[PDB]
C-alpha cells in the first residue's frame, strides 16, 4: 500500500502514484484516474499529492493512502504482450498499460488465458494477407506481438499437434469486436500456405458471413451491424491453412425486429438491401414499394451512414450464389421476403365491435403476399380470422378481434423470416458438412458478452444464463490446467481452489428448482401469469442466496446474484415473450405449400391440438439447444477472444476509463491476473532460475561441485525466502509471487556496487534510442520550417 | 509561370542568380524550400544559377508529397497522451532544435500568429502554413 | 574551452518531451545521461519542479567535463573486466528500463567481436564518443 517513504521516513524525491481524487476526474466522464507525486513532508495517515498527469494546477492536496495506488513508473507498455508482466497490477495501472498500448494502435494484448481486444474503430491494417502471412509462417510466434492471429495460430497448432478438438469464444458488449474477430480468424483460417482442393466447400462458409449478416444482424443505437443472434461454427482446417469442412449453427434470433423496430434503429438489413438493390425487372416481378413506404419498417431510420445497402445486396446475391444456391433458390428466398414485407402492409378492421376482417382497399394486397409466400390465400386469411375455441367438450367455431388477428398475422411474418433464415443455414449445411460428421474440429463461438441494462427482460436472462455456462469453461479450464500442471512436478494441489458459479447454475437451470424451471410449468398452466411465476420464484428459491425479490415493485421483479454482480430483471412479459411460436393448424397450411422451399420451412414441426406441449416454448428448447452446445464445447479445448468498446462514440482513439473498467470487470480480465497470481505463480526450468537469481548468492551458483536441482536449494535456503514461499518441483523451481519478488530484492541488495554504473549506462542508451527516433522526424520538420519560411516572405 | 521570369529578373546579376535570392523567389511563388533542396542544387551548379537552373531548382521545390499527416509527425511525436494538442513552449522548443532551426523569435511568432493560447492543434497549424 | 549548453539543453527537451519543466523521475533519467550522480540528500535537496534553466545551471556544475562516465570506469583507480552475460545478468537484476535490442545494440557498438569478457574502460570511451 504505496512504499513512498524511506526508513528515515521521509517521501522518496519525485515518488508518483496514481490517485481517484482529482477536478479533472469530477469535470471529465472520460477520466478515472491520474498521477500525483508525492510532496515532501506526507505524512504517514494521510498524503499531500500534486497532480502531474493530465497537467494541472500544481496546487498540493491531500489523500487518504485508500485512495494511493501504486504506480509502474519507468516501464514502456509496448515491451510486453502480457499485463501480468507488470511490477503492479492494480485497476489504475492495467489500465494505463491498456490505454498506452491502444493509442499506439496495439489493441491486442493477453491477461493468460484472455486475449483483451479493444475496438480501435478504425481500419489499422493488421488483418490484411500480409499479416496472416507474417502470424502464419513465422519462425518463433512468441517474437511476434499479440493478436487473434496469435490464438488462431495456436488453436490450429493445438488440434493438429495432439488431435483435440478447440473451440475459439470471442465476446463482449454490442459494438465491441466480436464478429470482426470472428470474421478475420476464418480469413487466416482459409489462408493456405500451398492451395486448397475443397477450395468450393470454403468459398461457402465464407459466403456465408455476408448472408448471415444479411439476415441476422442489423442497425442497432450501438452497432450499425449488429449480430442479433448466437453464432457456432464447427471448422476442418488443414494443417497448412484452408477450410474443407463446415457447420453453421444460429440460434436466438431476434424475432421482434421483424415486425416494430425503436428510433434510430432499422430492420434487418436484408429488407433494406433488397428494397434499394432490387433492379426493374426484380421490382415490377414481386411488386415492390420504396424502403419508406413498408409498415414493417421504421421509414426514418432506412439509411445507415459509411453502409451502402444498394452494392451490399450486389454481395449478398453474390454469396448465396455461392453457397450452391440456384437463381430459382434465390428466386423463391426474395419472394419470401416480399410476402414478407407485403403481409405487414395489410390493415384489419373490426367488423362490429364483435370480431375483424381485411380492409377491402387491402384484399389485393393480402392475396399478393401469400402468392409471393407460395401459400393458400384463402386458407390463410381463414387462420388469422378463425378462432377455434374448445368450450366445454365441443369445439366451438368463432372469431378473432382486430388486436388478435394483427397478433397472428405478425406471429405468421415472424416465423416465416425467422425459418426462411433457418432454412439457408440448413441448406448451406448440405453444402458443407462432413458425410460422417466431425472426428477433430475447430469450434467458434460469437456470443453476446454478459448484459446490464436499465431494465433486463427475458432475453437479457437467456443470454446471461449461456454467460454463465462459459465463465464456468473459463474457471475451470484455469483449474485444470493449472492443477495438472503442479501434478506433473508432484506439488500439493491444496492451496488451490477457486469460486464455483455452480449455485447460481442450479437457481437459473436445475430441473425443478431454477428459474426457467417456474417460467416453463407456469406457461404450461392452465392460468398463470407474471406475478405468479415471480410468486412461486421467491418461495421455492430462499435455500440458495443468489436468488432475491424486488424492493420497488416486489411481484413484478427479481433479481439474481451473478458472478460479475447483481442484475435485476423485469417478470413483465416473460410468459408471452416465451409462447412466441406458430400455431399448429397455420404451420399445415405453410406445410401444405405446392413449393419445394416453403414446404421445408417447418419441416417435423409437430401440429399444436391441445395447449404448448414442454418443447414448443423459447425458453424450454432453448436449455436444450444451450446443454447440447455446452457439452461439444466442454468436449473441446476453449480459447478467450475478450472484446472491449472503449466509448460509446464510435470513435478512433477515444478512451473512456469508466465504461472501459465496467468490461474488465465483466470479462473478468482482472479476475484472470487474480487467478494466475495464486499459489506458486513463479515456475521456471533449474537452469533457467539460475541465469536470473545468480547473484543471490554468487557463491552457490559459481560452483561445479553440485547439481543444478541442488544449486537452487542451496542458494533458497541461502537467502532468506520462508519454506512455505518455494517448492523444489522435479523440473521446475516453484516459487510463490509474493517470494519471487522478494527474491529479486536480494539480488539488487547484493549489486548495491552496481547501481551507479548501471543508471549511468541505461540512461546514456536511452538518451541515444531518443535521438533516433527523433531523427525519423526530421525530413517531416524540415517541411513544417520550409514552409513557416515560405508564409513569412508573403509579408 | 510568367512570375518565374519576372522575379527572376528583380534579383539577377549578369544572367545568373544566387541560391539565398533563387530560394526567396520560390517562396514569393509558393515554394517550400529546405536546406535540402538548396544542398541538392549547390551539389549540382554551384551558388550562382543561369535561368535554366534556376528553373530546374523551383522544380526541386516542388513538394507535392506536402500534407498535413506528412507534417505532422514530429509534433504527433511529442504528443504522448495523443489529445492532437502541444504547448506553445513545446512546439517552439522543437522548431528551435532540430532540422533548419527556426529563431527562437521566428517560432514565437508563427506560433503566435496562428493562435493566442499556450495549447496549439499542430494538425491545424499545419493544414494552415500549407495553405 | 567546451561548451556543453547546445547538448544539454537538447537533452532536457528529450527527456522533459519539449515542455520546459521536467519531472523528478525523468530528470534523474537526464542527469544520469551525462553521467552524473546525486546522493539521497542531494535529491532530497533539489527544487521540487526542476526547469531548464535550472538543469543548465546544476549541469554545468556537475557534468564531469575531464572525464564524464567516471562511474563507468575511473582512470584515477587502478580489474575492470566482466564475462558478456554477466554484465547483462546485472543489467537485468537491476530492472532496466532497456530492451534485448538496446542491450544487444550497446554490445556490438562497444565490444567489437564477441570476445568473452566486456572491458568497463571501453564501455566509458564508446558513450563519450557519443555525448
Ligand atoms: N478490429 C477492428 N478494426 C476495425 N474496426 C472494427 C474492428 N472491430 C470492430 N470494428 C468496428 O466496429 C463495428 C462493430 O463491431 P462488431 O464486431 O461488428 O460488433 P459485435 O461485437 O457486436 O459483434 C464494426 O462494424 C466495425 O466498423
Ligand atoms: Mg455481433
Amino acid at each position: 500500500n504505496v512504499e513512498a517513504f524511506d526508513k528515515s521516513g521521509s517521501v522518496f524525491k519525485g515518488y508518483q502514484i496514481w490517485t481517484d481524487i482529482s477536478p479533472t476526474i469530477e469535470n471529465d466522464p472520460n477520466i478515472m484516474f491520474v498521477k500525483c507525486v508525492v510532496q515532501q513532508g506526507s505524512k504517514k495517515e494521510k498524503l499531500t499529492v500534486v497532480q502531474i498527469d493530465p497537467p494541472g494546477t500544481g496546487t498540493p492536496y491531500d489523500i487518504d493512502p485508500t485512495h494511493a495506488w501504486n504506480c509502474n513508473s519507468q516501464v514502456d507498455p509496448m515491451s510486453f504482450g502480457d499485463i501480468g508482466l507488470l511490477n503492479h497490477t492494480n485497476i489504475p495501472c492495467v489500465l494505463d498499460f491498456l490505454k498506452h498500448r491502444y493509442l499506439k494502435n496495439q489493441i491486442y494484448t493477453t491477461a493468460v488465458p484472455l486475449i483483451v481486444a479493444i475496438n480501435p474503430y478504425k481500419d489499422l491494417g493488421n488483418t490484411t494477407n500480409e499479416w496472416i502471412r507474417r502470424y502464419r509462417d513465422t519462425a518463433d510466434h512468441t517474437k511476434l506481438p499479440p493478436h487473434v492471429f496469435t490464438c488462431a495460430r495456436e488453436a490450429l497448432s493445438n488440434l493438429h499437434g495432439v488431435n483435440k478438438s478447440q473451440t475459439i469464444i470471442v465476446s463482449g458488449e454490442s459494438g465491441a469486436g466480436k464478429t470482426e474477430a470472428t470474421k478475420q480468424i476464418m480469413r487466416y483460417f482459409a489462408s493456405s500456405k500451398s492451395g486448397n482442393m475443397d477450395l468450393r466447400i470454403q468459398t461457402a462458409i465464407m459466403a456465408a458471413n455476408p448472408v448471415l449478416e444479411a439476415f441476422g444482424n442489423a442497425k442497432t443505437i450501438r452497432n450499425n451491424n449488429s449480430s442479433r443472434f448466437g453464432r457456432f461454427m464447427q471448422l476442418v482446417i488443414s494443417h497448412e491453412g484452408g477450410i474443407r469442412y463446415g457447420s453453421v449453427v444460429a440460434f436466438l434470433l431476434e424475432k421482434s425486429r421483424i415486425i416494430t423496430q425503436d428510433d434510430n434503429e432499422r430492420s434487418y438489413h436484408i429488407f433494406y438491401q433488397f428494397l434499394k438493390g432490387a433492379n426493374s425487372t426484380m421490382k415490377s416481378k414481386f411488386g415492390l414499394k420504396g424502403v419508406t413506404e413498408y409498415k414493417l419498417l421504421n421509414p426514418n431510420s432506412t439509411e445507415v451512414s459509411g453502409v451502402d445497402d444498394v452494392k451490399d445486396f450486389e454481395e449478398v446475391i453474390e454469396s448465396l450464389k455461392n453457397m450452391e444456391l440456384s437463381e430459382s433458390d434465390i428466386e423463391v428466398i426474395f419472394s419470401i421476403v416480399a410476402g414478407i414485407l407485403t403481409l405487414g402492409n395489410v390493415r384489419l378492421i373490426e367488423k362490429q365491435s364483435d370480431a375483424a376482417a381485411i380492409m377491402d382497399e387491402d384484399m389485393g394486397v393480402f392475396n399478393k403476399a401469400c402468392e409471393l409466400m407460395y401459400l393458400d390465400p384463402e386458407l390463410i386469411k381463414r387462420e388469422i380470422l378463425i378462432k377455434v375455441t374448445v368450450a366445454g367438450g365441443t369445439k366451438i367455431e368463432g372469431r378473432w378481434n382486430k388486436n388478435d388477428a394483427e397478433v397472428l398475422k405478425s406471429s405468421l411474418c415472424k416465423a416465416m423470416y425467422e425459418k426462411l433464415f433457418l432454412w439457408i443455414i440448413r441448406h448451406l449445411n448440405s453444402r458443407i458438412e462432413p458425410e460422417g460428421g466431425f472426428k477433430t474440429f475447430m469450434g467458434m463461438l460469437d456470443i453476446f458478452g454478459f448484459e446490464v441494462f436499465k431494465n433486463n427482460s427475458l432475453e437479457q436472462l437467456f443470454i446471461n444464463i449461456t454467460n454463465e455456462m462459459l465463465q464456468k469453461n473459463f474457471v475451470d479450464i484455469v483449474f485444470e490446467r493449472e492443477s495438472k500442471l503442479y501434478k506433473d512436478e508432484g506439488i500439493s494441489t491444496a492451496e488451490l481452489k477457486y469460486t464455483s458459479n455452480k449455485e447460481v447454475i442450479n437457481v437459473l437451470c436445475e430441473k425443478g428448482k431454477s428459474v426457467l424451471s417456474y417460467l416453463e410449468d407456469q406457461c404450461l398452466a392452465p392460468g398463470g401469469t407474471d406475478e405468479k411465476f415471480v410468486s412461486s420464484c421467491a418461495t421455492n428459491l430462499k435455500e440458495n442466496n443468489k436468488f432475491t425479490p424486488a424492493k420497488v415493485a416486489s411481484n413484478k421483479n427479481f433479481i439474481i446474484q451473478h458472478t460479475i454482480g447483481p442484475i435485476q430483471y423485469c417478470a413483465e412479459s416473460f410468459l408471452l415473450k416465451n409462447k412466441d411460436v406458430l400455431r399448429g393448424d397455420l404451420v399445415e397450411v405453410i406445410k401444405d405449400s405446392p413449393n419445394p422451399i416453403v414446404q421445408q420451412l417447418f419441416e417435423g414441426q409437430v401440429i399444436e391440438k391441445g395447449k404448448i406441449a414442454k418443447g414448443s416454448l423459447i425458453g424450454s428448447q432453448f436449455l436444450n439447444q444451450l446443454t447440447s452446445l455446452m457439452n461439444l464445447i466442454n468436449s473441446t479445448e476453449p480459447h478467450f477472444i475478450r472484446c472491449i468498446k472503449p466509448n460509446e462514440n464510435k470513435k478512433p482513439l477515444e478512451w473512456c476509463e469508466p465504461k472501459i473498467l465496467i468490461q474488465l470487470h465483466a470479462l473478468s480480465i482482472l479476475e484472470a491476473l487474480v487467478l494466475r497470481q495464486l499459489g506458486y505463480s513463479y515456475r521456471r526450468t533449474f537452469e533457467e532460475f539460475l541465469y536470473q537469481y545468480k547473484f543471490v548468492d554468487i557463491a552457490a551458483a559459481e560452483d561445479s561441485s553440485v547439481e543444478n536441482q541442488n544449486k537452487c536449494v542451496n542458494i533458497l535456503k541461502l537467502s532468506g525466502l520462508s519454506e512455505s514461499m518455494y517448492k523444489i518441483g522435479k523440473s521446475m523451481v516453484f516459487l510463490k509471487q509474493e517470494g519471487a519478488k522478494i527474491l529479486t530484492k536480494i539480488q539488487r541488495e547484493k549489486l548495491v556496487e552496481w547501481e551507479n554504473c548501471v543508471s549511468v549506462i541505461e540512461a546514456a542508451i536511452l538518451k541515444h534510442k531518443y535521438k533516433q527516433k527523433v531523427n525519423k522526424n526530421i525530413p517531416s520538420l524540415l517541411r513544417v520550417q520550409a514552409h513557416i519560411r515560405k508564409k513569412m516572405v508573403a509579408q | 509561370e510568367s512570375d518565374v521570369r519576372i522575379y527572376f529578373n528583380e534579383k539577377s546579376s549578369g544572367g545568373k542568380i544566387s541560391i539565398d535570392n533563387a530560394s526567396y523567389n520560390a517562396r514569393k511563388l509558393g515554394l517550400a524550400p529546405s536546406s535540402i533542396d538548396e544542398k541538392k542544387i549547390k551539389e549540382l551548379y554551384g551558388d550562382n544559377l543561369t535561368y535554366e537552373q534556376y528553373l530546374e531548382y523551383l522544380s526541386i521545390c516542388v513538394h507535392d508529397k506536402d500534407n498535413v499527416e506528412e507534417l505532422i509527425k514530429m509534433f504527433a511525436h511529442f504528443d504522448n497522451n495523443c489529445t492532437g494538442y502541444l504547448t506553445k513552449s513545446q512546439m517552439k522548443n522543437i522548431l528551435t532544435t532540430w532540422g533548419d532551426a527556426l529563431t527562437d523569435q521566428e517560432a514565437i511568432d508563427a506560433l503566435n500568429a496562428f493562435s493566442s493560447e499556450d495549447n496549439i492543434d499542430y494538425k491545424l497549424f499545419c493544414e494552415d502554413i500549407l495553405q | 574551452a567546451s561548451d556543453m549548453e547546445e547538448k544539454f539543453r537538447e537533452a532536457f527537451i528529450l527527456f522533459s518531451s519539449c515542455s520546459d519543466h521536467i519531472e523528478m523521475y525523468k530528470f534523474f533519467e537526464l542527469m544520469n545521461s551525462f553521467g552524473i550522480i546525486l546522493t539521497n540528500d542531494e535529491k532530497a535537496a533539489l527544487p521540487n519542479d526542476i526547469n531548464m534553466d535550472y538543469w543548465l545551471n546544476f549541469a554545468k556544475k556537475h557534468y564531469n567535463y575531464e572525464q564524464p562516465f567516471k562511474h563507468i570506469n575511473n582512470v584515477n583507480e587502478q580489474n575492470v573486466q566482466i564475462k558478456i552475460d554477466n554484465f547483462l545478468g546485472i543489467m537485468k537484476a537491476l530492472d532496466t528500463r532497456l530492451t534485448e535490442s538496446d542491450l544487444n545494440i550497446l554490445l556490438q557498438i562497444t565490444n567489437p567481436e564477441n570476445k568473452s569478457t566486456l572491458n568497463l574502460k571501453t564501455v566509458s570511451q564508446k558513450l563519450t564518443e557519443s555525448i
